[PDB]
Order: C-alpha cells, then sequence, then structure tokens
C-alpha cells in the first residue's frame, strides 16, 4: 500500500534484502526468460512514471527518492519542504514529484561522469555501508549547500539503492557489507555490472538458440576480460532486472 | 520498444566437458569426418567456430553438425546440409545448456572422458557431459560463491561448507565450467556433486572424470544454484552454518538458499 521505505536505524541483512526485493518488485513490468523486466516505457503515463521511495535515519530524520519507473533511476530526492532534481532530470520529474515542495534544480545530471565530476573522486574510491548511507541520509535531510557533498553523497545512495536493485551482485556486497560492519568500495567488476547495464539487457532479449547476437565484455576482480556470449552464462546471474528494450517473438 | 530482430546468425566456439571444445576432426571437411572434443586452441580456428543459422543448423566452412542417426550411441559429424537428411541437422540450443537433436529427441554428448572423443546423441539426463556454452571465450568462470549473511563457499579437501567472505583465499575461487561444474580453483579434477540423486544429500567433491548429472548445475535467475536432473537446490542445512553442511533440498526460496556469483 504505502511506498517503499527503508528504516536504516534498524537495517540488517534480511531487513535490507526485505527492502531491495519491495523496490524490485515495485520495478517489476514483466518477466523475459526468467529475468524481471523493467515497464516497457511507451506503456506508462507521465503521471505514473515516478515512484517514491523513503530513506529514514530516525522517527524524525529521512529523505525520500524520485524514481523513474522507466529506468530504475534516481531523478531527485526530497529533504523536509525542499527537494531537489538533477539538471538531467524532464519537465515531468517536478511536474509528478514532490509536489508541495519547494523544487530545485542540481547543477549536475545524474549521470556518473558528472556525479564523480563534481565528487572530485571516482565510485572507485567512494565507500559504501550502512554508516556511509546513514551519514548520507542525515546530510541530506539538512541543508548544507555543498554541492561536492551532495554529489558525492548521491553516489552512495544510487548504487546502495538503484543499482542493489538492478544487480543481485551489488545488494549482496551491500549484505555482506552489513554483516562484516565494515565499509567496502566498488571493485572493478562492480563497476563492470553499472556500466553495462543496458547492453547486457539488450543481449538477454535478443537471445536466440541460448545465444546473444553480440558479445557483452565484463571485467572481474582481476581485471581480467570475460567475454559473455551466453544467456546461460553464470555471470548472467548476477542480473536482478533488466532495462526494456524489445519483446521477444519474431 | 516494439519486437526484437532474431535475423542475427552469430558465429561462436562451443564448450563442454571439461572444457574443451567442439571440434571438427583434424579440420577435415569431407562428408562424414567426425565431430570432437578438442584442446580449445589459442587462436580462434574456423574447425572449432560454428555458425548459428536462422533454420537452426550449426555450421563451420559451409558444413553441417550432423548426427548419423537417431539412436542412442550414433555419433556426430560435418557434413553438406543439402545432401544430408534435413532432420539431422537441426539443433535445439536450451537456456539449460542442453542441445538437442528434435527429430531423435537425443542430445548432444561427450561420452569419453578422453581428449579427441567422438561427440554422439544420447537420451537426455542432464549430465555433465550433456552441458554447454556457446561463446568464443570458453574458459571456466572464475568466481566466488557467496551465500548468506557474509558467507562464501570454501574448499575444504574433499568437503566443501561456508566462511565468512575473503578475497585473498584461494579455497574461495570457484571455476564453473561451460559443462556446468562448479570446480575449486586449486584442483580442476575436483567437482562439486551430490552423494546421492535424494533430497538432503551433501554437496561433496568428487572426480569430474565422471561427468554425472550430479556434477552439473545451473545459476538460475531466482538465486538459487539448481540441479537439473534431480529438479533440487543447493541449500544450506536448516540454515545452520556451524553444521559446515551444504545439502541438496527443493526450492523455498529463503535466505539459506539464495547464492551469488562474486567474481
Ligand atoms: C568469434 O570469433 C570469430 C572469428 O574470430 C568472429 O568472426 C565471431 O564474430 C566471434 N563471435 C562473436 C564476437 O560473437
Ligand atoms: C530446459 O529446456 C526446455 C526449454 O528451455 C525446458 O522444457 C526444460 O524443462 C528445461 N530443462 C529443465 C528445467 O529440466
Amino acid at each position: 500500500q504505502d511506498p517503499i521505505k527503508f528504516t536504516t536505524g534498524s537495517a540488517t541483512p534480511a531487513s535490507y534484502n526485505q527492502f531491495i526485493d519491495a523496490l524490485r518488485e515495485r520495478l517489476t513490468g514483466g518477466l523475459i526468460y526468467g529475468i524481471p523486466v523493467l515497464r516497457d516505457p511507451s506503456t506508462v503515463e507521465k503521471p505514473n512514471q515516478y515512484v517514491t521511495v523513503e530513506l529514514s535515519y530516525s522517527d524524525t530524520v529521512s529523505i525520500q527518492l524520485g524514481i523513474d519507473l522507466t529506468n530504475a533511476y534516481v531523478v531527485a530526492y526530497r529533504a523536509g519542504s525542499e527537494s531537489f532534481f538533477f539538471r538531467n532530470a524532464p519537465a515531468s520529474a517536478s511536474t509528478y514529484l514532490f509536489t508541495g515542495t519547494q523544487q530545485y534544480s542540481l547543477p549536475f545530471d545524474g549521470n556518473y561522469d558528472d556525479l564523480e565530476k563534481w565528487a572530485h573522486q571516482s565510485r572507485q574510491r567512494i565507500s559504501l555501508g550502512l554508516e556511509a548511507l546513514r551519514q548520507g541520509i542525515k546530510f541530506l535531510r539538512s541543508g548544507a549547500s555543498d554541492d561536492e557533498e551532495i554529489a558525492r553523497t548521491l553516489i552512495v545512495i544510487i548504487q546502495m539503492v538503484a543499482e542493489a536493485a538492478r544487480f543481485r551482485y551489488v545488494s549482496k556486497l551491500v549484505v555482506i557489507s552489513l554483516s562484516n560492519r565494515a565499509a567496502f568500495q566498488p571493485d572493478p567488476s562492480m563497476l563492470s555490472l553499472e556500466n553495462t547495464w543496458e547492453p547486457l539487457s539488450r543481449a538477454v532479449q535478443h537471445t536466440v538458440q541460448d545465444t546473444f547476437p553480440q558479445n557483452v565484455t565484463l571485467i572481474n576482480v582481476r581485471q581480467e576480460r570475460v567475454v559473455v556470449s551466453s544467456l546461460s552464462h553464470p555471470s548472467v546471474s548476477a542480473l536482478a532486472l533488466m532495462l526494456f528494450v524489445c519483446n521477444p517473438l519474431n | 520498444s516494439k519486437i526484437c530482430s532474431s535475423h542475427y546468425e552469430p558465429t561462436v566456439r562451443i564448450g563442454g566437458r571439461d572444457g574443451l571444445c567442439v571440434d571438427v576432426s583434424d579440420n577435415a571437411y569431407n562428408n562424414g569426418n567426425p565431430i570432437i572434443l578438442w584442446k580449445c586452441k589459442d587462436q580462434l580456428e574456423v574447425n572449432q567456430l560454428w555458425t548459428l543459422k536462422s533454420d537452426k543448423t550449426i555450421r563451420s566452412k559451409g558444413k553441417c553438425l550432423t548426427t548419423y542417426g537417431y539412436a542412442p550411441g550414433n555419433y556426430v559429424m560435418i557434413y553438406d546440409c543439402s545432401s544430408a537428411v534435413a532432420e539431422a541437422t537441426y539443433w535445439d540450443i536450451w537456456d539449460n545448456g542442453t542441445i538437442i537433436n528434435p527429430k531423435s529427441g537425443l542430445v548432444l554428448s561427450a561420452e569419453s572422458s578422453s581428449m579427441g572423443g567422438t561427440l554422439t546423441v544420447q537420451k537426455n539426463d542432464y549430465r555433465m557431459r550433456q552441458g554447454w556454452r556457446t561463446g568464443n571465450d570458453t574458459s571456466p568462470f572464475v568466481t566466488s560463491i557467496a551465500g548468506f549473511f557474509k558467507l562464501c563457499m570454501e574448499a575444504h579437501g574433499n568437503s566443501m561448507w561456508l566462511d565468512v567472505c575473503d578475497i585473498t583465499k584461494e579455497e574461495q575461487q570457484w571455476a564453473v565450467y561451460p559443462d556446468g561444474s562448479i570446480r575449486p580453483v586449486q584442483n580442476t579434477n575436483n567437482c562439486l556433486t551430490c552423494e546421492e540423486h535424494k533430497q538432503g544429500a551433501t554437496i561433496v567433491m568428487m572426480g569430474c572424470s565422471n561427468a554425472w548429472a550430479s556434477q552439473r548445475w545451473v545459476f538460475k535467475s531466482d538465486g538459487t544454484i539448481y540441479n537439473l536432473y534431480d529438479d533440487m537446490v543447493m541449500d544450506v542445512k536448516s540454515s545452520d552454518p556451524s553444521l559446515k553442511q551444504i545439502i541438496l533440498w527443493p526450492y523455498t526460496g529463503n535466505a539459506n538458499q539464495m547464492w551469488a556469483t562474486l567474481f
């Protein structure tokens, strides 16, 4: 009934996973070859293109994120009576999200190049974990007008919520982190998955004779090139949610 | 955003038993020359490259992968696609890693455990020796296998159980072969296999030379490690890590049945 929420104050491997599954379930438009797929963009009306998610720090401190149901991308966040949309956001985001708050534009887009650029730090150097997430929510709920820090914290949240929903690999890494009570940085395989979501989605959906039409290259911990070409390649299990590309039939 | 195009006919290698490749004997393309399993060569050679034709033929240098006949034991060969019986040239490559010939209902198999062996068609038993993976890159997929809560699969001699994930431990590196077998990086002769084809059997180490249906596994979209033949999945005994025991059990979907390839 109510919008998907994550109570960080009592987070556990179990509550976090419950949070992610609910977000995946909410984002699932259908299934292709047994893999959940985002709703077909030319099927959703603008008033139903966004969903909200809440991240709370305490019973009185929390923020909400705005997410496009079409690509699982975070387009904005709300803090108190204010809301902030990525410079890259289309007219419809503020039109249907955060109505009722003073809305503002961020000087940077929601992509990693821009976020990394404004954070003066690439993903590989930004730590992830429960203590980072909670530090981030508290920072966004306040108003410290620091763009460098906002981009950095948003990079933390995007991967712990958005990528986590897209990849079973990311959510898994976040859980070992909670269990470990130890921060961690994305290894080259985590970035490989983030940077390859779209083509992987295209590969799967174009599968014929259990084979992708064009190979998809992934990079592992040792930075070795793992060239995938099969829908039944073990690495494909790292995918929890696909971007919609085409319905198979003909 | 409409319909996917399926006119693409890719050319790739087909790996299988023990990471060997589907090879056309001595690059000989005379009608009847047997198809065997050979060491996947350093170079991408034509006699080990196949084109997934739209009409359902698997061609190499213009000829068709073909079964001599429709009976268990019949071997497969290279053969002119027009001169041959059409039914003997069609193949379905399923999502399970099974290459099946529609007309006979039999599946591509590598019965010999020695390189050079001829391929044949057999009653399908979802055995390691009947599992294949298309793709020029035919190497085994090395990676960690994470179970629930910060716990990873670790090899202990001829036993396997959970331990706190630690990327520095070689005993936690696994090699998933194109045939569906999960092998310990330190000894690719070992293969995780169920002790018995029954609910509750523990997963142990056994010589891969057997190539049983109990040594083949698929990493399913639902986060489980699944066995085709038994129709069950790897499961942490009563969700208790201390039991140092990973067993076979029917799908429940619980945390103790969720895994993730952490490569
Ligand atoms: C496999 O290798 C062959 C020859 O190098 C190439 O023509 C083919 O396209 C490759 N398969 C791919 C990239 O799907
Ligand atoms: C895989 O092959 C076909 C289609 O993919 C399916 O009918 C069969 O059940 C599958 N193998 C299994 C799950 O035993």
